[PDB]
């Protein structure tokens, strides 16, 4: 249990020292991506049977 | 008329048989005078003591004569047969022989509308049941496949029976003419009736091959069931029609007096008796499994009777346990009310048990309703 | 993250009493069946006792029946084990083990050597 | 003792990570998307029903052409379907019937599968004779194969019940890189769009972001209460969604390094078996043990529609590359295409 | 060339569907079994009597059986055990507190939502090893199972003629330990078939055949709402 | 005469066809009066 613990602490140090942006900023990029590709999403807006290969 | 020729032959048969019987029996021995033996136009009477009313069954010469009723002939105390007061001639009493009394007609029309309603209710429930098994493909299996064919026999047999009882039975003009078109409907009625009974045997063979013998199975071939249910009933129906068209060619083949009918009913009675032995083997196997799980004796009986009760309409067991109408008048009336209900509502019973009350069917259609 | 932290234990004379506590966090405590497991020195993990979600169904291993009492408090998100009449064979590291899935009758893998939903344990030593 | 020092040393770091994540949580996603219009009622209909599998289906994967798809059933068969005409293109008998995953190569020339045999088998679809045959058997995992995804015709990443993920060289058949760190069975993986990173979900209620080139774990995501059964990247590669046995779906952001949204409801008490995003990422589709698939509004955490045309546990689902249709596999041995 | 393109697809789909009919008959003819047991339960010797998973094939009365045993898989079973929800039966081998661990595993298998419709064939193995320990009397079952000291041999028991009541009561108590779990739930969808077995017994394969016949027979009776 | 249960429907049909019904009896009713035997 000693050797497994040295790697757990060493891994936690790598994940601790990372650059984190604000959640409001992160939520803004996800919202901006959906609106930018909203017209390109057939599941969000169903196309007529002429463009639907399954019909 | 052909039935007239049939009626005259039986009279001539009994006339010569009575002429020979009167020569066989010796003279009577009694202190008081005895009415001498004689043959009236229809029946044979032996030497009768004076002041005695003699009873005898009614003959079978005419359709309006009921062979269950009694013929009476009175011998006067002076030793002479009773004479009718109007004409003063030797007279036998045949007034009770009438089979179409207002009371007997009322009992028959009750059975008549019992058949029309039973087959109507059967068609409605079996068409819906057959549609459920056809449209819901998830229910599909070998058991459902045989049920579909079993359902169709009940549907076609019920439709033809309604046509026969509505378009042929009431129309006396059509029957008196005796066309080939009503003998055609009889061949189809008999074929679909025999197909119906032999598909009950197909269901029994398949279920007895699941529960009792070759339990692992999974290799059953429907081909032999299709040939037994749809194909073989053509053998006795064709043999019967040939002998009927040759030997007993009555109006629209409606008579049940000829023994040629046992060409079809004989085999179907043997097929349902086999279904009875399948039932006993399946209930016995079932009982041993309730004993292996140590089921209570009270819960063992209510589930064995239930399993027996739901297999009776499927296998046609009612035809085997009550295969003979009693001679007694009161018992015959109860037999008619019981057997006609079980016969004409059998298709409705099968559709209600094996489709409507089936747990696999219910959860399948209930999920689609919520969908 | 799911965290189970046991407390209590230590050195106790043979025949004494001991009460263990398991503070849970990171999950809906009331939705999970809880377990107590222990690992004797040199031996493998073994199941001790469990308790249902509402605390109605309670089971014990045969060696501790009549001596151990398990209980839970869903309001405080805590699991308890009242150890009475302790014997030297009871010396082991006792672990608080949660069943893997909520709203389940079965409880798999709680005695596995690498089970994730299990605390770090508390040492109980019964010796004179 | 020495164990207490290292165990407490790890405890101090978890507080530092939790405190750093709390500092970035100034506002939640539910508040930023409070003013956007809802997607309304999403009514999708079954357009195709793919029949032919004998036993329960465990996995499926769309081809990059958005027309062909491969499905894996525990009867020991890989079937490649033409979703347009429902015709079967290939029927591949498997050596081991206990297959738990399948993958379609992006080039369309290969498919992969694996399961309780602990082997990822590669099948060549473009054989000269015209009969699909095994091209490579990738052994080395000490546990069942749970997921596999092609990086290209020569590289594939696998996840296994041995708590590890591995990168394979198909030509050599050796593990180029082994990804360790999970403490439970890894159940699913999802490649980033640029194939530079990938995320994995495991039975330790945690998800980890891995670097393919370096082989190390960049970030570890927590928040689920039970085993994570499914994972899928957001189309931009900056977020991912997970489905767990805790009857919830969660959205995690890489740059924020924390959960952003939880997709749950009081009626749902069954685990999630599969997750996938729509083309724009606005819709989050999820398969459930209750035989139904729920369409969630990924931005507003509201349920938008239900795909309830299955009679058994939904085991897998996938959205085409062009976003035109969604395929659902289930334990009822049928695959359905929804539009 | 639109017609010729779709024509070859229908012809290729025809050859596939023809092959799938032959595989369907074989798949439905074979009965699949999952063999579970501890490391020292004795299941390895039973495989000898006849990789992540091992396969064993044997035929009894023209019936094919496909038995599977887990190989290189971790002791965490809650995920991979779901693959065996459609097997004919689970063969659970138990060495007659290792016994308590088998009871807990049996309880999880019996109560798992995906294994609710799966019957279990229970092999109470090591019956000759169990007999020797009871005749000696050094190790008492009452220490690990306190309710055994008040246990009484059932009336329906059928022990061997050459067997003392100490061994008969001991083996039947272990059987009731598992039967209490099996009869507590199920509501008649699956059943437990316990057998006092030995690793060298030749009736083991016949016992699996008889239980599978009983399993299939009750499955047919359930489809007709007869039982 | 077919007396089995499988002949019950036919017996009802054969009885009703000989009753007068709509167009009259198939055969003339039997006279059982003083003039007859
Ligand atoms: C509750 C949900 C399910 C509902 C299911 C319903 C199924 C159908 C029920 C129909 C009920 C009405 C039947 C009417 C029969 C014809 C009417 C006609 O006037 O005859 C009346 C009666 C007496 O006739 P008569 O006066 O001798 O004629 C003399 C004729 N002359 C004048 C020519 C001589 O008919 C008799 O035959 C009585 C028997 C009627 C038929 C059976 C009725 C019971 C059906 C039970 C169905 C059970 C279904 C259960 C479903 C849950
Ligand atoms: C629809 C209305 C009619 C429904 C009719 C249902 C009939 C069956 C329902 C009851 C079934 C259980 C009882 C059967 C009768 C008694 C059998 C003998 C006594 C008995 O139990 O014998 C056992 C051994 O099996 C034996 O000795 C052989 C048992 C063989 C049973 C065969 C059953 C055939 C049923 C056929 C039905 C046909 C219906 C036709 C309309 C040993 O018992 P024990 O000594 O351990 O304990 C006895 C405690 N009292
Ligand atoms: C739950 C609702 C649905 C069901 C409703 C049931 C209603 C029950 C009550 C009404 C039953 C129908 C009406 C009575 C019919 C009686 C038929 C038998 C009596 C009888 O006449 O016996 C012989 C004919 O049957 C024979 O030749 C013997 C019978 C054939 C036996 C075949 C093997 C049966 C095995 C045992 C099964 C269980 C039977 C009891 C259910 C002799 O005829 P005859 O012309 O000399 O008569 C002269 C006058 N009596
Ligand atoms: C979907 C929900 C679940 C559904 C489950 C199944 C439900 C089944 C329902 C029953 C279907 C079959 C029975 C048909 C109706 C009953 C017929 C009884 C006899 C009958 O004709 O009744 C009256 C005559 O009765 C009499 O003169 C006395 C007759 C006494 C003996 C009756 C024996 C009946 C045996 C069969 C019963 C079967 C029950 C189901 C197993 C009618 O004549 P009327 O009133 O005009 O007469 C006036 C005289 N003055
Ligand atoms: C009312 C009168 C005119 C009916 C005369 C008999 C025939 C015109 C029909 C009636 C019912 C038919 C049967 C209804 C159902 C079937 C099952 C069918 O096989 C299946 O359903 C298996 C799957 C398939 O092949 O579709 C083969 C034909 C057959 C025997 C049919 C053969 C032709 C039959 C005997
Ligand atoms: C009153 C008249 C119009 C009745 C005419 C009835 C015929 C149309 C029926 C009677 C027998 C039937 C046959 C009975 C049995 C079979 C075998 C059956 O075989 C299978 O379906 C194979 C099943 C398998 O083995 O897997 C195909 C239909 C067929 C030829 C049936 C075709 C329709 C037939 C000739
Ligand atoms: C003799 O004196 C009377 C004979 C007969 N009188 C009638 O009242 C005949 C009754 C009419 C029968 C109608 C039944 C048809 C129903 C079939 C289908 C019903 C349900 C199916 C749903 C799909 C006469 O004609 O004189
Ligand atoms: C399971 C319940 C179904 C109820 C269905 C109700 C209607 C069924 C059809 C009834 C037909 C009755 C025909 C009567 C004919 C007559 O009296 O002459
Ligand atoms: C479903 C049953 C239909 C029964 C139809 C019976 C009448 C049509 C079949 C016979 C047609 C040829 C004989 C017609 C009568 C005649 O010869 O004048
Ligand atoms: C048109 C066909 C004429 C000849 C018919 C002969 C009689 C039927 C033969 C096949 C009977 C099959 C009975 C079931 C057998 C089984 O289920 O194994
Ligand atoms: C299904 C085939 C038979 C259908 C019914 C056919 C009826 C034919 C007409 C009645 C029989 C006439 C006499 C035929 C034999 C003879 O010439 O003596
Ligand atoms: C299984 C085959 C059965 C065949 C049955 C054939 C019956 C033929 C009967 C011929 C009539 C015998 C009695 C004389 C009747 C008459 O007078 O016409
Ligand atoms: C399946 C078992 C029975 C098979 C044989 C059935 C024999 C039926 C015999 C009928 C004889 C009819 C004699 C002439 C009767 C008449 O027309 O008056
Ligand atoms: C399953 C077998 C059914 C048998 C049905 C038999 C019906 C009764 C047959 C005889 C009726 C009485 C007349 C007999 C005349 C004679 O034997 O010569
Ligand atoms: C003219 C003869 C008519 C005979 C009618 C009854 C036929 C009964 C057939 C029963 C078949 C039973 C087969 C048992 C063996 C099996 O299929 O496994
Ligand atoms: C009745 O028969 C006897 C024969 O012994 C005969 O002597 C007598 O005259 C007969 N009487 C009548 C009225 O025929
Ligand atoms: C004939 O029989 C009937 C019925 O039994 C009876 O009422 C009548 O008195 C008998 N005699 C005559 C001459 O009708």
């Amino acid at each position: 249990s000693i050797a497994q613990a040295r790697k757990l602490v060493e891994q936690l140090k790598m994940e601790a020292n990372i650059d984190r942006i604000k959640v409001s900023k992160a939520a803004a990029d996800l919202m901006a991506y959906c609106e930018a590709h909203a017209k390109e999403d057939p599941l969000l807006t169903p196309v007529p049977a002429s463009e639907n290969p399954f019909r | 008329p052909f039935l007239y020729v049939v009626g005259r032959k039986k009279m001539m048969d009994a006339q010569y048989k009575c002429y020979d019987r009167m020569q066989q029996l010796p003279a009577y021995q009694g202190e008081g005078p005895y009415c001498n033996r004689t043959w009236d136009g229809w029946l044979c009477w032996d030497d009768t003591p004076a002041g005695v009313l003699s009873y005898q069954f009614c003959p079978d010469y005419f359709p309006d004569f009921d062979p269950s009723e009694k013929v009476t002939k009175y011998c006067d105390e002076k030793g002479v047969w009773f004479k009718h007061p109007e004409n003063n001639r030797t007279w036998s009493n045949y007034t009770m022989c009438n089979a179409f009394t207002p009371e007997k007609l009322k009992n028959a029309y009750v059975l008549y509308y019992l058949a029309i309603v039973g087959h109507s209710l059967s068609i409605f429930t079996l068409v819906i049941s057959l549609g459920i098994f056809v449209f819901f493909r998830s229910l599909g299996c070998q058991r459902v496949t045989l049920h579909k064919n079993m359902f169709l026999t009940y549907i076609l047999n019920s439709m033809i029976i309604i046509i026969h009882l509505v378009e042929v039975v009431p129309n006396g003009e059509l029957v008196r003419r005796d066309p080939v078109s009503c003998k055609i409907l009889h061949f189809f009625h008999q074929y679909m009736m025999a197909c119906n009974y032999f598909w009950m045997l197909c269901e029994g063979i398949y279920l007895h091959t699941l529960i009792v013998v070759a339990v692992f199975t999974e290799k059953q071939r429907l081909r032999w069931y299709y040939l037994l249910g749809w194909g073989f009933p053509l053998v006795p129906t064709t043999i019967h029609a040939i002998t009927r068209a040759v030997y007993f060619n009555d109006n629209c083949w409606l008579s049940v007096e000829t023994h040629l009918l046992y060409i079809i009913h004989g085999p179907v009675m043997a097929a349902l008796v086999v279904n009875f032995f399948f039932l006993l083997n399946i209930v016995r196997v079932l009982v041993t499994k309730m004993r292996e799980t140590h089921e209570a004796e009270s819960h063992m009986y209510l589930k064995a009777v239930k399993a027996t009760m739901i297999l009776v309409p499927l296998l046609g067991i009612q035809f085997v346990v009550f295969p003979w109408r009693p001679s007694n008048k009161m018992l015959g009336k109860i037999y008619d009310y019981v057997m006609h209900s079980l016969i004409h509502f059998q298709g409705f019973f099968v559709a209600t048990i094996y489709c409507f009350c089936n747990n696999e069917v219910q959860t399948t259609v209930k999920r689609q309703w919520a969908q | 993250q799911v965290q189970l932290q046991e407390s209590g234990g230590g050195l106790v004379q043979p025949g004494g009493s001991l009460r263990l506590s398991c503070a849970a966090s990171g999950f809906t405590f009331s939705n999970y069946k809880m377990n107590w497991v222990r690992q004797a020195p040199g031996k493998g993990l073994e199941w001790v006792s469990d308790i249902s979600q509402s605390g109605a169904s309670i089971s014990y291993t045969g060696s501790v029946k009549g001596r151990f009492t398990i209980s839970r408090d869903n309001a405080k998100n805590t699991l308890y084990l009242q150890m009475n009449s302790l014997k030297p064979e009871d010396t082991a590291v006792y672990y608080c083990a949660r069943c893997p899935a909520p709203f389940t009758r079965d409880c798999f893998d709680v005695t596995s050597t690498t089970y994730a939903y299990r605390g770090q344990g508390t040492q109980v030593t019964v010796s004179s | 003792s020495e164990l207490d020092q290292l165990r407490q040393e790890a405890e101090q770091l978890k507080n530092q990570i939790r405190d750093a994540r709390k500092a970035c949580a100034d506002a939640t996603l539910s508040q930023i998307t409070n003013n956007i219009d809802p997607v309304g009622r999403i009514q999708m209909r079954t357009r195709r029903t793919l029949r032919g599998h004998l036993a329960k289906i465990y996995a499926m994967h769309w081809g990059t052409d958005s027309r062909l798809l491969v499905s894996a059933s525990q009867d020991g068969k890989l079937i490649i379907w033409d979703s347009y005409t429902t015709n079967k293109v290939h029927a591949i008998p498997l050596r081991s019937s206990w297959v738990m995953t399948c993958a379609y190569a992006p080039s369309g020339n290969y498919v992969a599968c694996g399961g309780l045999d602990n082997i990822c088998s590669i099948y060549n679809l473009k054989t000269r004779e015209g009969n699909v045959r095994v091209s490579r058997e990738l052994a080395g995992h000490t546990g069942y194969l749970s997921c596999c995804r092609f990086l290209d015709d020569n590289q594939i990443v696998t996840s296994s019940g041995d708590t590890t993920c591995a990168l394979w060289d198909i030509e050599t058949g050796q593990q180029t890189t082994t990804f360790t760190g999970h403490t439970g069975d890894v159940m699913s993986l999802s490649l980033a769009p640029d194939t530079r990173l990938f995320v994995s979900g495991a039975c330790d209620a945690s998800a980890k972001l891995w670097d393919v080139r370096e082989g190390m774990c960049r970030q570890t995501f927590t928040g689920h209460e039970s085993d994570i059964n499914a994972i899928c990247f957001f189309p931009n590669g900056n977020a991912f969604a997970t489905g767990s046995d805790d009857a919830t779906c969660r959205l995690f952001d890489l740059r924020a390094d924390q959960e952003l949204m939880t997709y749950s409801h009081d009626n749902i008490i069954c685990g999630i078996t599969s997750v996938s995003f729509s083309k724009s990422g606005r819709l989050l589709l999820a398969g459930y043990d209750d035989f139904n698939c729920n369409v969630w509004d990924a931005l507003k955490a509201d349920r938008a529609g239900v795909l309830a045309g299955h009679d058994n546990r939904v085991s897998c689902l996938g959205v085409t590359d062009d976003g035109m249709a969604v395929a659902t596999g289930s334990w009822d041995s049928f695959l359905k295409i929804w539009n | 060339d639109q017609r010729n393109e779709e024509k070859a697809q229908r012809e290729a789909n025809k050859k596939i569907e023809k092959q799938l009919q032959k595989d369907k008959q074989v798949y439905r003819a074979t009965h699949r079994l999952l063999l579970l047991g501890a490391g020292e339960s004795g299941k390895n010797t039973i495989v000898k009597q006849m990789s992540g998973i091992f396969e064993t094939k044997f035929q009894v009365d023209k019936v094919n059986f496909h038995m599977f045993d887990v190989g290189a898989q971790r002791d965490e079973r809650r995920k991979w055990i779901q693959c065996f929800n459609d097997v004919t039966a689970i063969i659970f081998v138990v060495a007659s507190n290792r016994l308590q661990a088998a009871l807990k595993l049996f309880d999880s298998i019996w109560n798992n939502k995906w294994l609710r419709d799966t019957s279990v064939i229970l092999f109470l193995n090591k019956q000759d090893l169990l007999a020797e320990k009871v005749l000696a009397g050094k190790s008492k079952i009452e220490d690990y199972f306190p309710e055994f000291a008040r246990y009484t041999t059932p009336e329906d028991a059928t022990p061997e003629p050459g067997e003392d009541p100490r061994v008969t009561r001991a083996k039947y108590f272990i059987r009731d330990e598992f039967l209490r779990i099996s009869t507590a739930s199920g509501d008649g969808r699956h059943y437990c078939y316990p057998h006092f077995t030995c690793a060298v017994d030749t009736e083991n394969i016949r016992r699996v055949f008889n239980d599978c016949r009983d399993i299939i027979q009750r499955m047919h009776l359930r489809q007709y709402e007869l039982l | 005469k077919c007396n089995t249960a499988t002949c019950a429907t036919q017996r009802l049909a054969n009885f009703l066809v000989h009753s007068s019904k709509n167009f009259g009896p198939i055969l003339p009713p039997t006279n059982v009066g003083s003039n007859t035997y």
